[PDB]
């Protein structure tokens, strides 16, 4: 029923829920190939499970958007497909694990920045609907 | 998709006496005759032009034009050679050499602003402590030859005495800022 | 078949030196050549103090001057932590927005003069010569008003500038309407612009467009709504966002963005607090002429701020404002010294003019000037 | 081009590749910029070889990679009419110094 | 009049309703036609050299009033021009022969070409 | 035929000595040349005989005799 | 920050900051791989290479520092992945991920000399055609080496002789006590 | 002969039309046009001329003097000879041809030669293809002008231009066939280049679009030709459709009704319309332009010949 | 006498000073100020100045903005194809002399290094009237030509 | 040439602001 | 008819030429025989 | 019959505009420099912004620390994820204020 995504190029998908379920099942199945004790797999598993769950529960694309507050289901499909690309890419040139030396210097400068300076404010919470 | 988009964007205007409205606009130019009508209204209206040499565009006392070294009312060049403008200059146009004159009070033996190598940003007017260097609203000093455009050491920037009557006015009105 | 499509009308797009590999009249690839306007700006700024660095920014984009000084100032306050007053912010926006108007008035009707409409150019340039009566009145120079200094703003408005900006804003909706009635309705315009240089949003994101070419495609992304960097979080204005992406949407945006900028000007006028003009931190803001002459401690700062500089602490930030061309950001690495250290200037028109290659593929050779039109390509930033 | 120069051997191989490229491109060089009368192919080969030999003592592989890249840049800007021709024709004891300056 | 060969005719088509506000030493008649219309065109100057005129002949006493920077006619700033160092205008003799044009102190056209060698030779 | 002209182009080479050149001379053994000079002589071969000599084979000509047995076998000899 | 938890620890190798814009000073080998992450990822979606800022630290051992800026139009955040590659280290090119990186990397190579791996059309973009030398380095003098260009008997031609000009006056404003 | 009395005043007309265009198109843009040279820029055309005449050539190249040094002569001679049959008042046509209109059509068909030759002698592939595109445009809006003239001819008895302007004593053909005047004007705009229809005349592509050896005389002669062709093709929208030299016929006491003055007033209206419509409208791109002469002004011209033939055959109005 | 020569020089100079169409090498902002000097307020079509888009037929060439070392050959090639009674105006500090970028490696130290210049409009962003006064000085440079008197030696 | 022609048809003009018109 | 309106909207000048031309192929077809009186 | 709905009557020619030319000081501006609370109280280290900042704390992470952190991160529950910048488009003609701002 969706007329069009305001975004150009992101064509409205009628079968949004079905392809979303497909993509999230593919993602859950493909993420198994990364070691379990990697933050990437915990993240993918968690948010893919949440979105697959909310996509299975709700029926309309509008309710998928309303509960799963992540924009539009077309952009959600873009995100899921890009995530599948990343998991099929991460399998290759596997970066998992930490080499023995692992020198990573976290640097924190806490100087306050003046308020009237570009500061990326958070934006509306998923109570936009 | 563009095929269906066309089909629908043409099935939006598909009711008689709306196809007729759009046909009439294409058949007899309507948007275009509104262009010609506006253009005519401007053909007959007064003209925002300025016959230049006789009347010139509006400026402001903050206007930055030809640099002029100011003087104190009682002669004595205001330019003590601190070199702050030579320092602040972004383009490094001003070359200042200083010498204790025989009177004993410091003064610039060489104060040459290179107008061609100068960005007219007014930093020199701000940086100078005594308002020794200011930009006169002249802005009309196009020179036939480049060497003239390099303003000599304290001799041509000393022509600000002619412009002092306007520079003193602009400073008396801008100093509030 | 290679064609050395240069500047069609000089004095409008100055050093445009495309090398089009054509196919009859259909362009197969457009290879822009940069460097013809490559002044050593990203090197010369490493050699001068943070104050001497500011005049380069009004000379980076020559049709929207103060937006870049405002992007630099916000990059030497991001480091300095230099809180500026409310009046400095309101003036700074009332002039960043007057600059958005000064740019869209040029980048619309210079584009509309490349397309062929000769009169919108001269009407919009009478409007621009009204707004340069504000630039020239508030700072001094009609174009390069080195006015938005790091701490706050150079010097307060004259005592008659808000009245004149109001008397201009009242009569500026009509000028936008004329620029619109003369170009928006025309079938010779739509035909010259509709479905020209259409950029799907994925392309406008990929090629880092981030301007009026990122809101054509429909990506609602304005760094005044995303990253409010002044009173913008207080000022009300709607960011017009296109729905097709064609050069006719970007024109309609630039002609609505020229009205929302009018809203922002009228707000900044109606709510401009009578406060100090520069940050009270006199080690980042040179004291007034009156004070430095009367106070010895102010004189020392006026001396070490117009010769030494700030010496902003060691850091590296990317401050990006919404300049009229797009997201003009100045990545300012700062060694502790008083001179910047690789003040890199991300300038839209370096990312937009990249888009010319894919925007003007399969468009006719006469469209390659329309694309360059709607990209607002100003080669100072490229 | 990725720096496959994990050793001087691959770097030298691609040096010979660039040398063959420049040599087999000398025809267009002589054509576009009209040196087929002032300079002989032997002389242009001589100059390219004297270039590649003048910088032959580079025990560093990546420096050789970058030198070959600068050379390919020069060639590609000579092949096409990007640079002019009056430099291509130019590209091809103590007392006598003391008398002139102090340096 | 008698100049149908210049835009001076546009100025003389002005002055029809304009009032004459002062006239400087050189003869330039400074006019004002306000109230009627066309802001920006309500202050001009009739150069009193109907040929060979150019800009910058307007002295500093009036070059303020005439560019709308101030509202003080040159007959009012003439009581503020400094008597001790005050200098008359010079019309910007750019190109009109040497010794009228300006010259730096090494141009070899300037009488008294100074030598900059900081070392004093022996 | 081809032997005479390959000999002449090795002789006239600006980095050799015409004496040691012989139908048995070697670029590194008897000519004392650098590998760059070998590839240059191969370029001279393929520009004098108009052949398109691949680099993978051009590397393997180390003596004038191999130059002969590679300029003869070209079916596209000029 | 979420991005540091999911990211493989090895990819953010050397450094990581937490203000003035957050950065992941990574290693040149894991760079385009790190740029592959943060893009085409559901919770980190940048998609927009804003800028590629070459920065030259002469006193380092890895002279340059190719500072990739990155905007995330989705989550409204900006991350600055960095690297470090000296004058003769070809660094991975991310024109394949963000096609805007083409001209930015041409400029980084032109100004500095940090050649980019598998970057198609890696050609001097900004400087002159016959330009030798890399300007935005530190050791490159401001006025350039041979960069005066004047007309001459070689008519219709502007030569490129050695340079001579009013000496750029470097002012030593920097004061003690910092 | 008396051909001087029709070429010299036309030369002055073109020279002052360059100024009339600059000045009107400037007044449109809220700015006075050429205004310093003469009393009101009236000497500005003479200044442009006397400048172009005193400009040294870039290269003498008097060798190639039969190829493209007589091709601008040909274009200009055609633009000037199509003025013979144009009648300014009753019995003021220089040569009343009983097939006058068809002669104008032939003069256009030879102006096609003028353009093609003067573009081919310019050994510039871009400029030659531009001249060929301009010729194809000038000749594609000639079938539409042809059919428009067939309409105004059906209304009239004969092709005699003095008759076509004498056949409007009752009503100008601008009033009933106004839709046709709009199509003749929008074609005369496109037949000549000076129009919303001038992509080959896009400011830059025009100068580099007619010749390589300028010498100034070529530049002036092309522009003098374009401005005479414009005075002519505006002196046709005023013979055919407007009453050639006819008043409104109210017969005023204040107005003694001179003929040539009425023809002048109307051709001034159409010249001012040329200027106004150059100012206010964007260019058509030559790819929508050729798709407007075939797909828009040929069907709407064919329909008009069938409409003005039908409505005049049913009711015996012929 | 000589009076006829004086008047024919006055006439030639009046022509070349009335209609002086410049090839406006509008590089950078001084082209935006030049566009304001071509705009409605300060007409340049008033003084006859018609901004030509081609170097082929142009009496002048108002080079503006930063002449880059890469746009130096193009400026020279354009200046070489103007008809001989040509003049050049340098507009803005970057075009007349080294300017803000005098010490930039890529910026020529003033177009006076590529083309011979006849009137340098002063001021880095010259006021539109200042460029207009520079052109009214080029008009003086024409009025001082007397080319016929020199052709008669 | 099979190049995609610029079809001058589209959807009708409807000014599309962002959702932050009244209450962000 | 829906497609007829879709054709007189998308292509106004070939649908108002086959109607400014019908009035010419229709007047002498029927309006002239009507004029027998 | 054009863009003149009694609103273009705001015409460009002003004729009464900058009625007080700028350099005429009818009212002498004041342009405050410092807030009144910071005139006679010039203590700076409290007001300082350049140097009044926490120092950079650059501490190294070794493999032990990051494996500890990876094991500590048990699950990525919602609100451990970056929020989306939600922005939809919505057609509006002149409803904001009624066209009058
Ligand atoms: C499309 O865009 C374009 C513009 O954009 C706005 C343009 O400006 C223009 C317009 C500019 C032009 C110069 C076009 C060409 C027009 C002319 C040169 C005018 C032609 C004038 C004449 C026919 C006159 C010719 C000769 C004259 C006046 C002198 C002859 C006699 C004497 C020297 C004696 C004079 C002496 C006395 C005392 C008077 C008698 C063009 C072409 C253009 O293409
Ligand atoms: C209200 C009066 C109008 C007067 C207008 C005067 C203007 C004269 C000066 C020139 C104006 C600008 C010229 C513009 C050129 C382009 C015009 C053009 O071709 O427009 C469209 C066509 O316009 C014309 O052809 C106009 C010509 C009108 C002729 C008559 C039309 C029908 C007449 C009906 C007669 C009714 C009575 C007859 C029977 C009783 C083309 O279609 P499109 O691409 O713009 O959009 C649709 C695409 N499919
Ligand atoms: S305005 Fe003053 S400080 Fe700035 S460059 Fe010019 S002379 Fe130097
Ligand atoms: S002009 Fe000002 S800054 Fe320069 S030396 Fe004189 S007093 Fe000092
Ligand atoms: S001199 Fe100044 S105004 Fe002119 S182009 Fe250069 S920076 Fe711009």
């Amino acid at each position: 029923v969706k007329q069009t995504t305001g975004i150009v190029g992101l064509d409205v998908v009628p079968n949004a829920r079905a392809v979303l379920i497909d993509l999230y099942s593919k993602t859950l199945k493909e993420i198994q190939a990364v070691p379990e004790d990697e933050g990437y797999r915990k993240a993918v598993e968690s948010f893919t499970r949440q979105r697959l769950n909310v996509c299975k529960e709700e029926e309309d694309w509008e309710m998928i958007e309303k509960r799963l507050g992540c924009g539009q289901v077309e952009e959600l499909i873009e995100e899921a497909r890009d995530e599948l690309t990343l998991i099929g890419k991460m399998i290759e040139w596997d970066p998992w694990g930490v080499p023995d030396d692992y020198e990573c210097e976290v640097i924190e400068n806490d100087a306050p920045i003046p308020k009237h300076v570009p500061q990326h404010r958070p934006g509306p919470l998923p109570e936009q609907f | 998709d563009d095929e269906e988009a066309e089909q629908l964007a043409k099935e939006i205007s598909k009711d008689w006496s709306t196809v007729f409205e759009r046909s009439m606009n294409t058949l007899f130019l309507t948007e275009m005759v509104r262009g010609l009508s506006l253009t005519l209204k401007y053909f007959f209206d007064p003209k925002v032009t300025i016959n230049y040499p006789f009347e010139k565009g509006p400026l402001s006392p903050r206007f930055r034009g030809e640099h002029a070294l100011r003087r104190y009312p009682t002669g004595e060049e205001r330019c003590i050679a601190c070199k702050l403008c030579e320092a602040v200059c972004p383009a490094q146009a001003i070359t200042i050499e200083a010498e204790e004159r025989e009177d004993g009070s410091r003064r610039t033996t060489r104060y040459d602003i290179d107008m061609t190598k100068c960005i007219y940003c007014g930093f020199c007017q701000e940086a100078c402590p005594v308002d020794a260097i200011v930009e006169g609203p002249n802005f009309e000093f196009a020179t036939e030859t480049h060497e003239e455009l390099l303003y000599d050491k304290e001799k041509l920037l000393e022509n600000g005495d002619r412009w002092e009557t306007e520079i003193a006015e602009n400073l008396r009105s801008e100093s509030l800022y | 078949f290679t064609l050395n499509f240069g500047p069609q009308h000089p004095a409008a797009h100055g050093v445009l030196r495309l090398v089009l590999e054509m196919n009859g009249e259909v362009v197969e690839r457009a290879e822009p050549h940069i460097g013809l306007l490559h002044r050593g700006t990203e090197k010369l700024i490493e050699y001068k103090t943070y104050l001497q660095a500011l005049p380069y920014f009004d000379r980076s984009d020559y049709v929207s001057m103060m937006a870049q000084e405002h992007a630099y100032s916000l990059a030497v306050e991001k480091l300095l932590n230099c809180e500026v007053p409310l009046r400095a912010q309101y003036i700074r926006v009332l002039f960043c927005e007057i600059t958005r108007i000064l740019n869209h008035l040029l980048a619309l009707t210079t584009h509309a003069m490349d397309v062929g409409a000769l009169t919108p150019f001269l009407w919009a340039f009478e409007e621009r010569e009204k707004l340069l009566e504000f630039y020239e009145r508030v700072s001094g120079a009609r174009m390069h008003a080195s006015f938005i200094r790091p701490g706050g703003v150079a010097q307060d408005l004259p005592l008659g500038l808000c009245r004149d900006i109001d008397s201009f804003t009242q009569q500026f909706a009509s000028r936008i309407d004329e620029l619109e009635e003369m170009l928006t309705g025309n079938r010779i315009w739509k035909q010259r612009l509709v479905d020209i240089g259409t950029v799907t949003a994925q392309q406008a994101k990929d090629w880092g467009f981030s301007g009026v070419m990122l809101r054509g495609p429909g990506v609602c992304w304005d760094l005044r709504r995303a990253a409010p960097y002044d009173v913008y979080d207080q000022l009300d204005f709607d960011v017009p966002v296109g729905t097709r992406g064609d050069c006719y949407d970007r024109y309609c945006i630039r002609i609505e963005e020229m009205r929302q900028s009018l809203r922002i000007i009228v707000q900044c006028l109606n709510q401009m607090p009578s406060g100090m003009i520069k940050a009270d931190d006199r080690k980042l803001c040179p004291p007034s002429r009156c004070r430095m002459k009367l106070s010895m401690e102010s004189s020392i700062h006026h001396f070490e701020l117009y010769t030494e500089g700030f010496s902003v602490p060691a850091s590296s930030t990317y401050t990006a404002v919404e300049a009229p061309k797009g997201e003009f950001g100045v990545f300012l690495v700062s060694n502790g010294s008083n001179r910047p250290y690789r003040c890199k200037i991300r300038a839209p028109g370096f990312a937009h003019l990249q888009g010319l290659d894919f925007m003007s593929k399969h468009h006719m050779l006469a469209d390659v000037v329309t694309i360059i039109g709607t990209q607002d390509i100003v080669f100072g930033e490229v | 081009v990725p720096p496959n120069s994990a050793n001087l051997t691959e770097a030298r191989r691609r040096v010979f590749d660039f040398f063959r490229a420049a040599c087999r491109s000398i025809p267009t060089i002589m054509d576009i910029y009209n040196l087929q009368d002032v300079v002989a192919p032997s002389q242009l080969r001589y100059a390219i070889s004297a270039q590649i030999r003048n910088n032959a003592h580079i025990t560093d592989p990546k420096v050789i990679d970058l030198l070959i890249f600068k050379g390919m840049e020069e060639l590609t800007d000579i092949v096409d009419h990007a640079k002019q021709r009056h430099h291509i024709i130019g590209q091809y004891d103590f007392l006598k110094n003391f008398y002139t300056s102090n340096y | 009049r008698c100049l149908p060969d210049g835009n001076l005719l546009q100025t003389k088509i002005h002055n029809i309703g304009a009032t004459l506000v002062g006239v400087d030493k050189f003869g330039n008649k400074y006019y004002q036609k306000l109230g009627d219309t066309q802001y920006g065109r309500h202050r001009w100057v009739e150069y009193a050299s109907k040929d060979r005129y150019n800009a910058s002949q307007v002295p500093a006493e009036w070059h303020g009033w005439l560019h709308f920077i101030t509202d003080h006619t040159g007959d009012e700033l003439l009581s503020l021009k400094p008597k001790r160092y005050g200098l008359e205008h010079k019309e910007n003799f750019s190109g009109e022969g040497d010794a009228y044009i300006y010259h730096s102190k090494g141009h070899t056209l300037n009488p008294g070409q100074k030598n900059w060698t900081r070392y004093q030779s022996w | 035929a081809v032997v005479d002209r390959v000999l002449d182009v090795v002789k006239s080479f600006p980095k050799v000595d015409p004496s040691k050149v012989t139908p048995e001379v070697h670029f590194q053994n008897d000519l004392g040349l650098d590998s760059l000079d070998t590839v240059e002589i191969v370029m001279a071969i393929e520009e004098e005989f108009k052949l398109e000599i691949p680099d993978k084979e051009a590397d393997k000509i180390d003596s004038c005799s191999l130059a002969i047995e590679y300029v003869y076998n070209h079916p596209m000899s000029s | 920050k979420y991005s540091w938890e999911t990211l493989p620890k090895k990819w953010v190798k050397k450094m990581e900051r937490s203000e003035h814009g957050n950065r992941f000073d990574t290693n040149t080998d894991y760079l385009f791989q790190l740029l592959c992450f943060l893009k085409l990822h559901t919770y980190t979606r940048v998609q927009v290479l804003i800028d590629i800022c070459g920065v030259d630290y002469p006193s380092r051992k890895r002279r340059f520092e190719v500072v990739y800026n990155l905007l995330s139009t989705r989550y409204n955040s900006r991350i600055r992945v960095q690297t470090s590659a000296d004058e003769v280290t070809r660094i991975s090119s991310v024109v394949s991920l963000f096609p805007s990186a083409g001209w930015w990397e041409r400029e980084v190579w032109d100004m500095f000399g940090v050649s980019f791996i598998n970057h198609p059309d890696l050609r001097r973009i900004l400087t002159d055609y016959g330009f030798e030398g890399h300007p935005l380095r530190k050791d490159f003098p401001l006025s350039g080496y041979v960069q005066v260009r004047y007309d001459d008997p070689e008519k219709r031609v502007v030569s490129e002789p050695i340079e001579m000009t009013q000496e750029f006056r470097y002012f030593d404003f920097a004061s003690p006590w910092e | 002969a008396e051909i001087l009395g029709i070429i010299l005043p036309l030369l002055l007309g073109v020279a002052f039309l360059v100024l009339a265009e600059r000045k009107v198109m400037a007044f449109v843009q809220r700015r006075k046009g050429p205004d310093v040279v003469g009393s009101f820029g009236l000497l500005q055309p003479l200044a442009d001329g006397l400048k172009l005449i005193l400009k040294e050539p870039i290269s003498p190249s008097s060798a190639n003097f039969f190829l493209f040094r007589m091709a601008p002569v040909a274009t200009f001679m055609l633009s000037l000879v199509a003025w013979a049959v144009v009648p300014f008042d009753y019995g003021m046509v220089l040569s009343d041809l009983n097939i006058g209109l068809l002669y104008l059509f032939a003069i256009s068909s030879l102006g096609v030669y003028g353009i093609i030759i003067a573009g081919w002698s310019s050994n510039s592939k871009y400029a030659f293809l531009g001249a060929l595109r301009s010729a194809a445009q000038m000749v594609s809006y000639e079938v539409s002008i042809g059919l428009i003239l067939i309409t105004v001819l059906i209304c009239v008895g004969s092709c005699n231009l003095s008759e076509i302007v004498m056949a409007q004593k009752q009503i100008w053909f601008g009033i009933p066939l106004f839709p046709v005047l709009v199509m003749f004007f929008i074609s005369c705009l496109a037949e000549t280049n000076r129009a919303p229809f001038d992509l080959p005349e896009a400011e830059a592509e025009l100068v580099a679009g007619y010749n390589v050896e300028y010498s100034s005389m070529g530049f002036a002669l092309f522009f003098l030709g374009e401005y005479a062709n414009m005075i002519l093709m505006s002196g046709l929208c005023t013979l055919f459709f407007l009453g050639g030299w006819l008043p409104i016929l109210d017969l005023p006491i204040f107005k003694k009704i001179p003929g040539s003055i009425w023809f002048s007033i109307k051709v001034l209206f159409f010249l001012f319309l040329y200027i106004w419509v150059r100012a206010a409208f964007p260019r058509y791109r030559y790819d929508q332009l050729m798709g407007l002469g075939w797909k828009v002004f040929l069907p709407l011209s064919l329909a008009w010949v069938v409409s003005v033939s039908g409505l005049l055959v049913t009711f015996q109005w012929l | 006498a000589e009076f006829v020569i004086s008047k024919v020089d006055d006439l030639m100079n009046w022509a070349r000073t009335g209609s002086i169409w410049p090839m406006t090498f509008g590089l950078a902002c001084c082209a935006v100020e030049m566009m304001h000097t071509g705009a409605a307020r300060y007409d340049l079509d008033r003084f006859g100045i018609i901004f030509r888009p081609s170097p082929r037929q142009s009496d002048c060439m108002i080079v503006a903005g930063t002449l880059t070392n890469k746009m130096a050959p193009a400026l020279r090639k354009v200046y070489d194809q103007m008809p001989e009674p040509r003049w050049v105006i340098s507009m803005g500090s970057c075009a007349n002399g080294g300017g803000y970028y005098h010490y930039s490696y890529s910026v020529v130290r003033g177009c006076d290094r590529i083309v011979p210049v006849d009137i340098y409009v002063p001021g880095c962003p010259p006021t539109a009237e200042a460029l207009l006064y520079g052109l009214l000085q080029l008009q003086k440079k024409i009025n001082r030509r007397k080319d016929f008197l020199h052709w008669w030696n | 040439a099979a190049a995609a022609a610029a079809a001058a048809a589209a959807a009708a003009a409807a000014a599309a602001a962002a959702a932050a018109a009244a209450a962000a | 008819m829906e497609k007829l309106r879709m054709f007189v909207a998308q292509e106004p000048v070939v649908a108002a030429s086959c109607l400014i031309g019908g009035v010419g192929l229709f007047l002498p077809a029927v309006v002239r025989p009507i004029l027998d009186s | 019959p054009c863009a003149h709905p009694e609103y273009l009557e705001a015409v460009p020619k002003a004729t009464e505009y900058r009625l007080r030319c700028p350099a005429t000081i009818d009212e002498e501006a004041i342009v405050p420099s410092s807030d009144p609370e910071t005139v006679y109280n010039i203590v700076y280290h409290g007001r300082d912004q350049r140097r009044n900042r926490p120092p950079i704390r650059r501490y190294v992470l070794t493999k032990d620390n990051v494996v500890q952190m990876m094991n500590e991160k048990k699950s990525f529950d919602v609100s451990d994820f970056p929020k989306v910048y939600l922005t939809t488009v919505e057609e509006d003609l002149d409803t904001r204020g009624g066209g009058y701002e």
